[PDB]
């Protein structure tokens, strides 16, 4: 019963009109404002391991979906409420109750297949819907006003992939200062770094080379001590034979070898932790070299424009001349990092998901529509199954009928009238019927301007619905106290 | 406190731990969360490992330590309810001690009654070794599928069982075989190779002058500077050994893992640099990464399984089931006597003492009837988990088994529509039921003799 | 204003849940034990129960 | 309604910050005295300094410091006005929650009104030349008078204008202030503040021997390392001085060496024997200013030392005034695209010196908005009611309950003239009553004046403000209050 | 919390019902009760136990009125009513968890109680109206709840012969209110004997009754005036009494104000007239029925017609105690009164003898109220539970499981007798269940032999009315507790 109280805190974390939950850390007195409960449940401590299982399973939903990962947790929270009623009223063993939803889960999984629409060949509807993706799934947070602004960033990035499934080639840059509406799209590889004061600003046809290493009298000892300064001369001499005017190092570089690079006209780049070394080697065609002797082994990078430009407050890097369209760059700008930190998760909600959607051509209407259709199809199996599990089959649709109440309660409107009109419209044979939180009525997705790509609905709406039933098989009983 | 009142403050606590794992018995079990005093979290549906590691006060549960380290290592199948099975004989004795019956009269009553039911097991005993290799191998497939594995492997055990049976046939004329697994893949994607799994890495080895061998070299002492460093390496290539194993190129090999390499290759460990010779080199097909894959062309005594699963807990549950699967199959091929379990064997011994209770009569009359009721509570555990009425279902099965002498019909642990264990091909070792039902009386010998408990100071 | 309508309507609800079934043989009862004098009364009707129990609720006067 | 009680307590914490800064708003604002935990007393009315040392355990109150810090990045001035704009919208949000309006509707109402407020400011813009004197002071004159030293700001008004006009661009760039350095010294008065056309280093060297008093026709160098034996003895240090005289470098700039090389007494005597000027104990943050200003390349090794990496200067001398030692550089060679200047600040007390420094950084950021955008609007809170005139008039077209919050945003603009009336010792309603009648019809730029105590033209009193001051601040203030309403509750975590 | 609040008082009720189990049977043990006034009272029966016990729980307080009804009927073994009450409440907790309504549980106990009365009528043994053989065997057997029968040798024929001579052999009512129990210090228990007439607690003399108080004219030269006027009014009273020939006068309670003047005793001493005062008004019923004395309100209405009549009246001094014995009774009465003088060495023995003799009189009243005989040692409790166990499977329904628990609670009464005697609870009952099928109904169980043996041959007989009234009063108490679902504390 440790995961029952979790659904109350994450109830407001779903829906485009849902409200954010403030996080407060005891250490350093930091704070975070986010919608999805992936970081919320991870940062907040949990005394019951039953709630810890819901946190570990949410990590998979981040890369698979990432938008409303608590949608799987709220289902199990509602099922346990109806399961306890069956233990008392019907006096059914919990194993039969859990399998009652598992047997009805086959009808829910088959409902997504029957409602699936196959799209193939002409991409005219595929490319046009990429702009409309930014209007729904991209931002469910306070950034929903930027949907029209961020639409140009997500549309041109997917078309640049051309079938690229690698996420590590996509770089996210956050410009300090300015406004959210000032975010511009740039063609090239953008990375946030800096240069030296005396280093050359621009070099034509520069090469990219990284590194995994780290760079009788009192004055009588100067003869023995000068050998240490000569050790760095043998290292720069072998590197200078490569003919590379731009040097990159993972760790920090001391001031002594730094000025030695400027004497030979070689730029230096530092402060690279993880994504700086790995992505720069893939985009520009570089490789980690532990030799630094003969320019043969591994690989050497090349860049047409090494010149640094000033973007917003802190000047960032602009790299051009990449001959491979596998890598993409999406640049954002904002005054504070509060809205910028959560703006990265918006790209993981849609843009990062569309990379793996090339294989799945099936689509289903989402935004509350798909969850209600599965509740209509499972009702037909109530009379066929019968038995003691028939009570769990009817109660399986009750959890799906409470999902539109989440979006209604977060919007402030009454959930009794909206769901009553939503169910009656769907039971009449209209699959396009959905909930409208703007006008407080029931309207179709196409009438409300809600359209997404046919490949996206399978990896978000249909994937989370299918992965939820996989995660609803976790047993919850009386545990052992420490 | 001393006397009968002190016996109730301890022995009666055994009913608490019996109801904890009662719902976890069989494939109908539920996952329970356990927290160790050190802070570790253990979540599993197997009640044998739940009571194995626990922090409790009363010593009545401390006697289960020797029971968990025995049944799990000796058999492993059906050991989830061994505590409920052991408490079944105790729960009946708790009503007898209230009547004033002496513990030895209770101990000798259950001991002689359990020996009378052995003759009934001999009548229904079968032999799986008398058939051909087709039926003997098929019986090993469905033996652990319907009983042993309770987690996710109900439908999918065909992949884990087939890989386990082939490992038994290769070494047939497990302590010398190291088995482990890495989290990943799925159930049906598990791979089987002849050799030992080597997690350490350095690429591909070409066929040498000899047929299907690499002439593997293993040196414990490192080379001991630059003149002798490259000189000793060329001595390894003299015999055509591309891969070399040294503690200080495969490096940092564990102590126990290094010996399993020499056992599979039938080689020797060379401590010095002067003892290197082709006679001391092991025989291995090739070493490659497909973790390095160690293959053996000829049939050897080392065959290991690599567990794969989508969850980190599946690897721990599937591998532990394989440790118990190798113990059950070992007793099935060694002991030709086999019985049909899964609820049929427990009810079979109940009807034997029930008929012998009216023959002996005397003071043992109600003592033998209590031993029958103690065995009748074992299927009551699986009845509640399967939804069947414990009193109603057994009353019908005991009436059907009265006319027909075949006791195979009984409570189904899987919960399907077939109550016949012979139709579902459920086979359990005869020594397994002996180490569970009959051996439980040995554990009761320590419990029934409890009189006064001495608690010392700090 | 919030608790004004609450405490007024629940005056008969608190001690009246037992007397709702008064009609019929299945009616629940209520036991009134005095602090002294060794007196008490057992009945399923709220007539004697209400008059013998002082209450600070102004709605009890009606 | 727990979420309603959390946001209600956040408004109280927002009004508590707004009520405190209310006394410091406008040119009539009052300074605040705060006692730091380290034992230093800083007294200023600057919202950036007040909220910097403000210690409050409330999570939102801690976030309010970053809200005012965001205005310093976009603008960097107007701390006597735009600071309360954060708590102004939150003060009227109490009645919005009672009506049952969804927070996103509140966020959409303020965001739509923010774009409308920008278009109103674009209609009131005035023509401002790139090079001028009196007109550029009018825009800053609202922010020029804060501290007690504003009496002497009559001479400082053209100085702050001519300082930015010295190094700037006519293409309307960001106008980086890093090229203009404000140097301070002990002694003198703020009326004696002068501007220098070249780099002035106020760092105090050790000056052990201190033989040379100045250098004529000297080459100013930049040395990151330190001259000392590795850690017959004098022969090693003399050979280093021979390489210095080989390139004819009479001025050496060395950072702080006490970490490793420390300082040697023999090296100090050799430079004084040859009359070689040297400056030590230099912070690392000054490497960027000295390298780009004088056009000198850092040198990490004596082997890399050469003439091509050295600059030149006409005359290098050390000015001694009021006991303070400052180094003035006359002339600059090796000219680059990043020229630098210097302004000598004179004061008595260390608190007074830092008091006048924050007033200069507040004034220099004003011209940055005028160079980027030539538009000009009225100051002193006059357009605040004028903008509200174009807002509440359209409330009849809001089509439903949206008109209620539409008037609340216009009513929130009345907070600016209300705080100015109470800080200047005038009646609150008497000012509001005169503004509603004055802003009704006649012309533009009219408004209340704290000096004349009446509604008249703001340019007659030479009180104005740039257009980008209220343009970026109101948009940023309206954006920050949107995220504040997104807090459902405060939950402590690990 | 309807169930939990009621269950909280059940645990406190079963705790008191379990403590009184040690007070039942000849092997039982009693408790010491210290009154608030400082007097020690020790008794085996639960009458004094529940009287001095004050518990805030209302269930424990309602057990006093339920037991008081059985105390006036039998007086011995009355704790079994509370023991059976606590057993049904404990068994109803498991029956309530099955989904059965408390009133259905309460109505099932009354339905099974009606069958229990019919079993007592079928097992009823024929008994003669007036006999000294049958009544003595049944009297001393029911007294086994205390220690009596050791000294009952002279006491057993006393209670049998006295009650039959009070009214008649026709049974019907024959109330015990006409018996005067006189407690005097001295003597032994065996020295207690019946008296042929009424005796006074405080030769051929006539006994009168005076409702007023003899005294000078003081209702509730001055020296000679007081002496002459007071002696004149007292002399006129003596003249009216001398003409009536009344040698024994009886005065009401004098402790208030007027009392009796010493001058009036001097005039009545010469005429040999007795003066007795401080007499309770409740003794008039014994004076009017026995002696035929009519209350005399005023001396003006004093006459011989209102005076009583007797044959021989004399004073008997037993162990220093002055007792007025009346020989012969002449009056118009259909139910002559018989008085019994209790003798004992210590007050604790005298007080114990009263309750032992009073309970011995009540069992005789139960025989003349309803004729019958049943087995002793709790044997009829098993046969009643045996029939209800078989009838539960015949009727089936929801009452089958309730009647089984109601029958199991009836086995607690014979189990309590075995536990107090040092016998194993279940081991003896298990052996009895085979013996009850052997002994064939009315065959009972003896305490000395600790097994099933004959009753009439072992002088073991019990009245049927006690077993009938015990089941009736216990059923009414259990149905009232489960019917109350909550309590309240108010004025």
């Amino acid at each position: 019963v440790g995961a029952i109280a979790v659904g109350d805190l994450v109830k407001s974390t779903l829906g485009p009109k849902g409200m954010d939950k403030l996080l407060q850390s005891a250490s350093s007195n930091t704070c975070m404002v986010t919608n999805d409960g992936a970081t919320i449940l991870k940062s907040i401590p949990l005394d019951n391991p039953a709630a810890k299982v819901l946190v570990n399973i949410s990590k998979v939903q981040d890369d698979e979906v990432g938008d409303g990962t608590t949608s799987v947790t709220v289902l199990s929270a509602e099922l346990l409420r109806e399961a306890e009623k069956l233990i008392d009223q019907s006096k059914i063993h919990p194993q039969t109750i859990i399998e009652g939803y598992r047997l009805a889960s086959a009808a829910a999984l088959d409902a997504l297949t029957k409602a699936a629409v196959d799209n193939s060949h002409d991409k005219t509807m595929f490319r046009e819907d990429l702009i409309h993706i930014a209007k729904t799934t991209l931002s469910s947070k306070i950034l929903s006003q930027d949907k029209d602004h961020f639409a140009e960033l997500a549309t041109n990035a997917i078309l640049r992939l051309k079938g690229s499934t690698n996420l590590e080639h996509i770089q996210i840059i956050k410009i300090l200062g300015g406004k959210l509406s000032d975010s511009f799209l740039d063609e090239g590889f953008i990375l946030a770094k800096k240069f030296g004061n005396n280093q050359p600003k621009r070099i034509e046809n520069a090469k990219i080379l990284i590194a995994n290493t780290t760079l009788d009298s009192t004055a009588k000892l100067a003869q023995l001590e000068k050998a240490e300064r000569e050790k760095m001369k043998n290292k720069i001499a072998k590197i200078s034979k490569f003919g590379i005017n731009t040097f990159i190092n993972r760790q920090l570089i001391y001031d002594y070898p730094e000025q030695l690079f400027t004497d030979l006209g070689i730029n230096s780049i530092e402060h690279a932790d993880f994504e700086g070394v790995e992505r720069l080697a893939l985009v520009t065609g570089g490789e980690v070299v532990s030799t630094f002797d003969e320019p043969s082994k591994c690989k050497l990078g090349e860049c047409d424009v090494i010149e640094e430009i000033m973007l917003g407050e802190q000047p960032f890097l602009k790299f051009s001349g990449c001959k491979a369209g596998e890598a993409c760059t999406i640049v954002l700008r904002g005054a504070t990092d509060q809205t910028l930190d959560e703006a990265e998760r918006s790209l993981h909600d849609a843009l990062s998901v569309l990379s793996q959607t090339t294989k799945e051509t099936r689509t289903v209407l989402g935004g509350g529509c798909a969850e209600m259709v599965m509740s209509k199809a499972v009702d037909t199996e109530a009379q066929n199954i019968d038995g003691k599990k028939s009570l769990a089959v009817e109660a399986f649709a009750r959890a799906l009928r409470q999902l539109p109440t989440i979006l209604a309660d977060n919007a402030g409107f009454d959930s009794s009238e909206l769901v009553s009109k939503l169910r009656s419209s769907i039971y009449n044979g209209i699959s396009t019927s959905g909930l409208d939180l703007n006008n407080g009525t029931i309207a179709d997705m196409r009438q409300l301007g809600i359209v997404e790509s046919y490949k996206l609905k399978r990896a978000v709406v249909s994937s989370a619905s299918e992965a939820a039933e996989v995660l609803l098989r976790v047993d919850n009983i009386i545990r052992a106290r420490p | 406190q001393h006397g009968l009142e002190a016996k109730k403050s301890h022995i009666l606590a055994a009913r608490s731990v019996a109801s904890i794992i009662k719902t976890s018995l069989g494939p109908r079990g539920l996952d329970k969360i356990l927290i160790s005093p050190d802070g570790e979290i253990t979540i599993t549906n197997d009640g044998a490992t739940i009571l194995s590691q626990m922090e409790l006060d009363n010593e009545i549960a401390k006697l289960l330590v020797q029971l968990s380290k025995s049944q799990d290592d000796e058999i492993g199948d059906g050991t989830t309810g061994v505590v409920v099975l052991a408490s079944a004989l105790l729960d009946q004795a708790l009503e007898l001690i209230q009547k004033g019956i002496h513990p030895i009269k209770i101990a000798n009553g259950f001991d002689e009654a359990a020996k009378l039911a052995i003759s009934k097991l001999e009548e229904t005993c079968d032999d799986i070794s008398a058939s051909n290799d087709e039926l003997f191998r098929d019986f090993l497939l469905r033996a652990a599928k319907t009983s042993l594995g309770s987690k996710i492997v109900s439908k999918d055990h065909d992949r884990f069982a087939e890989m386990a049976v082939e490992a038994v046939i290769n070494v047939m004329d497990f302590d010398l075989i190291k088995m482990q697994g890495r989290v990943g893949g799925s159930i049906s994607d598990s791979k089987l190779i002849n050799g030992v799994i080597l997690d350490k890495d350095f690429k591909c080895v070409l066929p040498k002058e000899g047929s299907d061998g690499v002439k593997l070299a293993i040196l414990t002492c490192p080379f001991e500077e630059q003149d002798k460093f490259k000189e000793m390496i060329d001595d390894v290539k003299k015999a055509g050994a591309d891969v070399v194993i040294c503690q200080w190129a495969v490096r940092w090999v564990g102590g126990q893992e290094l010996e399993h390499i020499a056992i599979s290759t039938n080689g020797r460990i060379v401590p010095r640099f002067q003892d290197l010779s082709k006679d001391k080199l092991g025989t291995c097909s090739r070493i490659y990464e497909q973790m390095l894959i160690i293959e053996q062309s000829k049939e050897t005594k080392t065959v290991t399984c690599f567990v794969r699963g989508s969850n980190k807990m599946i690897v721990d549950e599937a591998e532990r089931a394989l440790h118990d699967s190798l113990c059950v199959v070992r007793n099935l091929v060694k002991d030709s006597r086999v019985v049909y379990g899964g609820g049929a064997a427990e009810v079979t011994m109940s009807l034997a003492v029930s008929e012998e209770a009216d023959k002996q009569r005397g003071i043992d009359q109600y003592a033998f009837r209590g031993f029958a009721q103690a065995l009748d509570t074992i299927p009551m555990t699986l009845a509640e988990n399967s939804g069947l009425d414990p009193i109603g279902t057994l009353s019908t099965l005991k009436s059907k088994q009265l006319k027909e002498k075949i006791s195979n019909i009984g409570v189904d642990c899987l919960g399907y529509g077939s109550n016949d264990m012979k139709e579902l091909f459920v086979v359990d070792p005869f020594i397994g039921k002996k180490q569970q039902i009959l051996l439980a009386t040995q554990l009761c010998r320590m419990i029934l003799k409890i009189d006064n408990v001495i608690i010392s100071g700090k | 204003a919030e608790n004004a309508r609450l405490s007024a309507f629940v005056g008969a609800i608190a001690v009246g849940d037992l007397v709702k079934s008064t009609l019929g043989p299945k009616g629940m009862d209520k036991l009134l034990q005095s602090a002294s004098s060794n007196t008490c009364m057992v009945t399923n009707d709220g007539a004697t129960i209400l008059k013998s129990i002082p209450l600070d609720n102004p709605a009890a006067k009606v | 309604e727990k979420p309603q009680e959390v946001r209600k307590a956040n408004i109280i914490a927002a009004r508590s910050v707004a009520d405190a800064i209310r006394t410091s708003l406008g040119p009539k604002g009052m300074d605040k005295m705060i006692k730091t935990s380290r034992g230093e007393i800083i007294i200023s009315n600057d919202g950036h300094t007040i909220l910097k040392q403000m210690a409050i355990l409330h999570p939102v109150a801690r976030m309010l410091v970053e809200v005012s810090a965001a205005q310093d990045s976009e603008a960097g001035d107007g701390t006597t006005s735009v600071v309360i704009l954060t708590g102004a919208l939150l003060g009227a949000a109490e009645r919005l929650l009672n009506k049952g309006i969804h927070p996103t509707i509140i966020a959409d109402s303020f965001q739509s009104a923010a774009k409308r407020s920008v278009d109103i400011l674009l209609e009131m813009c005035h023509k401002v030349s790139l090079s001028d004197r009196e007109q550029l002071v009018r825009a800053a004159s609202t922010s020029l008078s804060s501290k007690i030293v504003s009496q002497y700001s009559s001479f400082l008004a053209p100085l702050a204008v001519d300082s930015v006009l010295k190094i700037s661009d006519e293409n309307s760039k960001n106008v980086d202030l890093n090229d203009i350095r404000l140097v301070k010294k002990v002694g003198g008065t703020i009326d004696d503040t002068e501007m220098i056309d070249g780099v002035v280093l106020t760092q105090t060297a050790i000056k052990s021997a201190g033989g040379p008093t100045r250098k004529e026709k000297a080459k100013i160098g930049l040395i990151q390392f330190q001259i000392s034996p590795p850690k017959e003895e004098r022969a090693y240090l003399l050979n280093i001085c021979k390489k210095i005289k080989k390139a004819k470098c009479n001025v050496l700039l060395i950072q702080k060496s006490i970490l490793r090389d420390a300082v040697n007494d023999l090296a100090l005597h050799f430079l004084s024997k040859l009359n070689i000027m040297v400056v030590k104990d230099i912070e690392r943050e000054e490497i960027e200013f000295l390298s780009k200003g004088l056009g000198c390349k850092p040198i990490a090794d004596i082997e890399l030392f050469t003439e091509d990496r050295l600059g030149s200067a006409d005359l290098v001398e050390e000015i001694d005034s009021d006991g303070s030692k400052i180094v003035r550089v006359t002339g600059i060679r090796n000219n680059n695209a990043r020229p630098t200047v210097s302004v000598v600040i004179r004061g008595a007390n260390n608190m007074i010196i830092d008091e006048t420094e924050r007033s200069l950084h507040d004034a220099l950021c004003v011209i940055r908005c005028l160079v980027k955008e030539r538009g000009l609007i009225a100051g002193g809170g006059a357009p605040e009611i004028e903008i509200s005139r174009r807002l509440s008039k359209e409330a009849r077209s809001m089509e439903g309950v949206q008109a209620f919050i539409w008037q609340e945003f216009a009513s929130a603009l009345e907070v600016i003239p209300t705080t100015l009336a109470e800080n200047a010792g005038l009646n609150s309603i008497k000012v509001v009553t005169e503004l509603r009648s004055k802003h009704e019809n006649g012309e533009l730029n009219d408004g209340i004046s704290v000096r004349r105590s009446g509604t008249t033209n703001t340019y007659e009193e030479h009180i104005l403000q740039p257009v980008l001051v209220s343009t970026s601040a109101i948009t940023l203030a309206s954006e920050c209050v949107k995220s504040i309403l997104r807090i459902d509750d405060i939950a402590f975590s690990r």
